[PDB]
């Protein structure tokens, strides 16, 4: 009811502000005018060419590493469990993993940029 | 003689590492940067509001032409053509004839105000002050045309800043 | 004397054939640029005027003096598959806005004293 | 399938046949690009243009400026291919 | 009458714009480093609307400053025909009003006008960065007069 309302609402208002803003301004277009911006010069055509960015190794590590905040996330509610000693040696067993995973990420060059 | 700028080797003490271990975990140079604006945010701000009050400027000021005349009325310009001769940018343009009354002065005057670049050169050509550029920086027109000005324009500025020109050229004629 | 410095070419063969690859290069070059820099020619209406230059050009007959304008077309073929030049760069060899110039002697005696 | 004398015979006739200026009366075996079909130099240089991007090779100017009559580069391009039968 | 609330609207539309007006961060020579004198805290441009927003796709008026050449004119046009309307250019000093002290050299276009619809002309070589801050507005007071809605009201 009231969550979907909410976001109802939003998209609704976000629609109106583009579509005034798309509508009303009294457009005048001339090609030239809606062609790339590349500083001030002509493109030299591209842009969807494959931009081969050198942070790749660290791009697929942030996945493992987010697979695993996921895992740690239950912790305020595991902390209000009957048996902590089992819970603490596991919690930091986590911790000591994604430790342990990204110092041999780091070590191994890994966290470094690709040149 | 030179002196080096930057090789200063830190010292490897226990107080030096922990100050330096400190400065890096706890940001202080970081801090002392933010301290800095704060300090530099309580000040009075140097900015002056626009015409009603406007900036200062000095006595030999160098700004849009005007051509004055004698105390008689009389025109200065006796179109020696000295100004052309040294106009680094060409701007002067005059012709001179011998007028009605024999005297020696200037058909046209035309000078492009979209050419010359005010070293003031000619103010210091002409051997009658006959040519100076007023106080006025302030001349900006909406059209291209409006800023080649004539004889007639020149005379006009003439007219409109004499206050100023005589004030100015009286207190800085013993400079030159 | 009459001995000279060559700059590359030793006489009008090897003269005649820096021409050749140039023209070998800027006919292979024509319907990449009318396509990349987006040209009002067609492909067709770009190898003329590749062309027309060339024996526009062919009163020279000293083989230092051709091979100094092979380099020319060399560094401006050289500029234009960088997309150094822009689309107004290239237009200015088709004389377009310029309207056409009279050739006969009446004409040239209505239109102003000139030869 | 390999290609014979008789498949480059008409295919390099026919990427000739393309260029406006030549006329087809004019052309033959043995008929002359400068003097017969009345080509320049020039006019040397783009039939070669035809020509390769058609059979797919690449011939450069220190062969391309002799053969002239259409029948020099039957034979020619026939050892470039290795065409003997 | 329709005229009064043609008027009304035609008064809330401009004086958005001569209060918001963005110059490009468009530079080109001697003319453009007293420029930064007008944003420096002297006379402090940014406290009069206008903002110095790059990206032509986000500027009102073009401050053409210093000398226009040959090899960067097209770089100009293609510039100003990216700058969404309204749109405004001021020639700003002397190099850029016809040549300036290069009028006559065999680079340099005599005039900025030659390739854009050049707006309010402000002469000086430098323009004090006051004399252009009076350039500013009164290109602000240009905005003001406008009629546009009154033109389409009446059209
Ligand atoms: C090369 O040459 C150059 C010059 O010269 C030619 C120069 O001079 C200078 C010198 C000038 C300077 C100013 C120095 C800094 C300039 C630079 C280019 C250097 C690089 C800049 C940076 C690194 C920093 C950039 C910072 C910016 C842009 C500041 C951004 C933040 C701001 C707060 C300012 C902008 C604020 C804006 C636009 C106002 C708010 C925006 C709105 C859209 C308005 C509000 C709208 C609404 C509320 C929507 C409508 C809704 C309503 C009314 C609600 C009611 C209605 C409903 C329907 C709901 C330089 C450096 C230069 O290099
Ligand atoms: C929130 C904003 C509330 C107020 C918005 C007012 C409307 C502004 C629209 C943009 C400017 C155009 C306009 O006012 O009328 C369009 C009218 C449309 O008719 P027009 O003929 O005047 O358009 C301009 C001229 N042509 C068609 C050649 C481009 O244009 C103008 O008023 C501009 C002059
Ligand atoms: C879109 C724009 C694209 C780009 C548009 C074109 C851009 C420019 C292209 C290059 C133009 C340049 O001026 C000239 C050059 O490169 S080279 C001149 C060769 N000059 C000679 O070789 C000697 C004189 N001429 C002859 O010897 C023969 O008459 C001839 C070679 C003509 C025919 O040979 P035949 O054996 O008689
Ligand atoms: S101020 Fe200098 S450049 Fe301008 S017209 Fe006078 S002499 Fe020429
Ligand atoms: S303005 Fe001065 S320099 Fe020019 S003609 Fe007159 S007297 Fe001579
Ligand atoms: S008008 Fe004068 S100050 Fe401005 S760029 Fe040209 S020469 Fe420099």
């Amino acid at each position: 009811m009231n969550i979907m309302l909410t976001l109802l609402t939003n998209v609704t208002l976000a629609s109106l502000l583009v579509l005034i803003a798309f509508w009303l301004p009294q457009l005048n277009a001339y090609s030239e005018k809606t062609s790339p911006y590349e500083c001030g010069f002509d493109p030299m055509g591209s842009a969807r060419l494959p931009f081969s960015m050198k942070f790749f190794l660290v791009a697929i590590t942030f996945l493992l590493f987010d697979l695993e905040i996921a895992l740690l996330l239950p912790l305020p509610w595991a902390s209000q469990t009957n048996n902590l000693k089992t819970m603490l040696t596991m919690a930091l067993f986590l911790l000591i993993l994604l430790a342990a995973s990204l110092a041999y990420e780091w070590t191994q060059k890994g966290l470094e940029w690709a040149e | 003689t030179y002196k080096f700028v930057n090789m200063r080797e830190p010292s490897m003490d226990m107080k030096s590492v922990t100050d330096r271990a400190a400065q890096t975990l706890l940001w202080t140079e970081l801090v002392r940067g933010l301290g800095m604006t704060l300090s530099y945010l309580f000040r009075e701000p140097a900015t002056i509001n626009y015409p009603f009050e406007k900036g200062p400027l000095s006595p030999r000021f160098r700004g849009e032409h005007a051509l004055r005349r004698y105390p008689s009325g009389e025109e200065r310009c006796i179109a020696c053509k000295l100004c052309e001769a040294v106009c680094p940018a060409q701007a002067i343009t005059i012709e001179a004839e011998p007028r009605a009354d024999g005297s020696r002065r200037t058909t046209r005057y035309d000078i492009d105000m979209t050419k010359c670049i005010y070293c003031g050169f000619c103010q210091e050509a002409c051997p009658v002050d006959a040519i100076v550029e007023g106080p006025n920086f302030e001349f900006s027109t909406e059209t291209h045309e409006e800023l080649l000005y004539n004889k007639e324009k020149l005379l006009n500025n003439g007219d409109k800043w004499e206050a100023e020109i005589a004030a100015n050229i009286q207190a800085d004629y013993l400079y030159r | 004397g009459t001995s000279v410095k060559p700059i590359f070419s030793r006489d009008m063969n090897e003269a005649k054939r820096r021409v050749r690859e140039l023209y070998r290069a800027w006919y292979r070059e024509v319907p990449n640029t009318v396509h990349l820099f987006q040209l009002d020619i067609s492909v067709k209406q770009g190898r003329d005027k590749v062309r027309e230059m060339f024996m526009k050009n062919a009163h020279v007959t000293d083989p230092r003096v051709v091979d100094l304008l092979v380099i020319k077309g060399k560094m401006e073929l050289e500029e234009t598959i960088n997309v150094w030049k822009q689309r107004t760069h290239i237009m200015r060899f088709f004389h377009e806005t310029e309207a056409p110039r009279p050739t006969d002697f009446l004409s040239k005696f209505y239109v102003g004293h000139d030869p | 399938p390999p290609l014979t004398l008789e498949a480059i015979k008409d295919r390099v006739l026919y990427v000739l046949k393309l260029y406006d200026k030549i006329d087809p009366e004019k052309l033959s075996v043995n008929s002359h690009f400068m003097k017969d079909l009345g080509l320049d130099s020039l006019d040397q240089v783009e039939i070669i243009m035809a020509m390769e991007d058609e059979f797919g090779f690449e011939i450069p100017d220190i062969d391309a400026e002799k053969l002239m009559c259409p029948q020099e580069i039957v034979d020619y391009i026939a050892d470039k291919k290795d065409v003997y039968e | 009458r329709g005229e009064y609330v043609v008027a009304k609207l035609d008064d809330l539309v401009n004086w958005a714009r001569r209060s918001s007006l963005w110059p490009m961060t468009f530079g080109l020579a001697c003319c453009a480093v007293e420029m930064m004198h007008m944003a420096a805290p002297r006379y402090d441009m940014d406290r009069f609307g206008v903002v110095f927003r790059a990206s032509p796709r986000q500027s009102d008026v073009m401050i053409v400053a210093g000398t226009l050449t040959n090899k960067m004119a097209p770089a100009l046009r293609k510039v100003y025909d990216q700058m969404p309307e309204p749109r405004y250019v001021v020639s700003m000093g002397s190099c850029a009003n016809g040549g300036g002290y290069y009028h006559y050299s065999y680079s340099v276009v005599r005039g900025c006008d030659r390739i854009v619809p050049v707006d309010i002309y402000v002469p000086g070589c430098p323009p004090t960065a006051e004399a252009l801050l009076y350039g500013i507005l009164q290109l602000q007071r240009k905005i003001k007069r406008e009629k546009r809605l009154r033109i389409w009201y009446r059209r």
